[PDB]
């Protein structure tokens, strides 16, 4: 109802950047505060914040293994190969089009 | 025909004995005072030469090799106008009084089908398809083209041409494609695959021959055992061994095939020795094989060498997926070959791309490529890929 009112893939990559910039000025902002001058009583809070860098924010261990993990990106692109020579399938057929214009003509 | 076509066939290449050709000429001069041989003997010394080319008394003056024993003799040398006023002055004499007198409509035709064999044993091959053109027209049902297309078969089997037989094997099928019954739609495709034998297509021809020989023979030009060879050699040989162990060493009819001659020494002596990965005894067993089958026979002789190259990289790659690393002392020491003379086989084999393995020269620790989770999703897809714009850049690039 409200969508009656009011009335994809780069969009869509927009908003990803926007969440990258949201965890670099939360974390600068809030962790400021609390260190160099004027100290609020705290650890309390340090115990979830540290929570989530422990699992370039995540794990460098897993680098040998990344590449193992890579490995479904890379199969991505055995497929695409052949799914962007798909797009010449359409191309070569509507290559007859044309020339029966010609024919027409 | 097959008589003097498969006896005779030895004047090719015979390594073995000298009394192979002499034993196998007696049957060309036994069976050629019934029906007239000559054009078979005329185009032996036209196809093969230096060789047995030289064995004519007349073709051009000559005298070579081992055999005196092959030539028409002044009896022959008469025979050779009796043979034809009986073939042509005779017969043709008796068919052109039923076209005037009109008896008869197929009867007349089986007349021109009946008198085109004749042809074949004349050697003149423009009027033996023209005899049968005008019985083309006559034939109504397919009783009687049964016999058209088995006499222009002969015309390669007999001449041992395959660039215009073939021509004509497949005007019959194409311009009227019927084919009856199973038997004969097997028939106009088994003609297909031997002239295709010829220029060595390979897995595309021979494996309709397994099929056709193991079910139902013409009985008429040979038997069922005499031919047998073609298919025990080329079972294997094309079929690989996944599948040998319900196809070939398990069968109604070559289980039952063996036990009627022991010249075969394939479906059994060489099936068994592969299935049980014994390389020790498989072996000799290959050495009665071209000698006593690979030889005599005539379209396997047409390859002959052809078959190893296949054969030898198969046997060693079966092998090699049974171990991860073999060990030299048992390729050298024990079964097949030596030290020094296993370069020769596995040498020429790797760098054809036909299998990948590795022999050390210090310790003899033989070690097996094995591609893993690669196959054809990595390395082989780069490969037939690149063929997708090339087919299409092509004739794609000049339009019209």
């Amino acid at each position: 109802g409200v969508e009656h009112l009011l009335r994809i893939r780069l969009t869509n990559q927009l908003k990803s950047l926007k969440g990258l910039q949201s965890k670099l000025k939360d974390v600068v902002e809030y962790l400021d505060k609390v260190i160099n001058k004027e100290l609020p009583i705290n650890h309390t809070i340090l115990g979830k914040l540290q929570d989530v860098f422990n699992l370039n924010n995540l794990q460098k261990a897993l680098t040998v293994k990344t590449n193992d993990e890579l490995m479904v990106i890379y199969i991505s692109n055995l497929v695409r190969s052949i799914i962007a020579f798909d797009d010449l399938i359409e191309n070569k057929i509507q290559n007859k089009k044309i020339q029966e214009q010609r024919v027409k003509d | 025909n097959y008589e003097v076509s498969e006896k005779a066939f030895l004047l090719t290449q015979s390594k073995v004995s000298i009394e192979q050709r002499k034993e196998a000429a007696e049957f060309v001069l036994a069976k050629i005072k019934e029906e007239e041989m000559a054009p078979y003997y005329k185009y032996l010394c036209e196809e093969y030469l230096v060789n047995n080319g030289q064995s004519d008394l007349e073709h051009d003056e000559k005298s070579d090799s081992l055999n005196e024993w092959i030539k028409f003799d002044q009896e022959l040398y008469n025979e050779l106008c009796k043979k034809n006023e009986s073939k042509i002055k005779e017969l043709n004499e008796k068919i052109q009084k039923l076209e005037e007198d009109d008896e008869g409509e197929l009867e007349q035709a089986q007349a021109w089908i009946n008198l085109g064999e004749y042809y074949a044993q004349i050697g003149d091959k423009d009027n033996a398809e023209k005899t049968l053109g005008k019985s083309l027209s006559k034939a109504i049902s397919t009783g009687a083209k049964i016999d058209v297309m088995l006499t222009i078969a002969r015309l390669g089997f007999f001449y041992n041409d395959q660039l215009y037989v073939k021509e004509k094997l497949e005007a019959v099928n194409s311009m009227i494609e019927k084919g009856g019954d199973w038997e004969r739609r097997n028939r106009y495709k088994t003609y297909y695959g031997i002239h295709c034998l010829a220029v060595r297509n390979f897995k595309e021809a021979a494996k309709l021959l397994v099929d056709s020989l193991a079910t139902f023979t013409s009985i008429e030009l040979t038997s069922y055992e005499s031919i047998a060879t073609y298919a025990s050699v080329t079972g294997l040989f094309t079929l690989e061994r996944t599948d040998l162990k319900s196809k070939v060493i398990d069968s109604p009819e070559l289980l039952s095939l063996i036990s009627t001659t022991a010249a075969l020494q394939s479906i059994s002596s060489l099936t068994i020795s592969l299935y049980a990965s014994d390389y020790a005894s498989y072996f000799p067993y290959l050495l009665e094989t071209y000698a006593n089958v690979l030889i005599p026979c005539k379209y396997l002789n047409r390859h002959a060498d052809f078959f190893v190259r296949e054969m030898r990289r198969k046997v060693y790659a079966q092998l090699l997926e049974s171990y991860k690393t073999l060990s030299l002392k048992s390729m050298a020491s024990a079964f097949g070959v030596s030290v020094a003379f296993l370069d020769n086989d596995l040498g020429k084999f790797i760098p054809n791309k036909q299998l990948n393995c590795v022999i050390d020269r210090v310790n003899g620790i033989v070690e097996t490529n094995r591609p893993d989770n690669k196959n054809a999703q990595y390395h082989l897809l780069v490969k037939q890929g690149d063929g997708l714009l090339t087919k299409l850049q092509k004739y794609g690039a000049a339009v019209r």
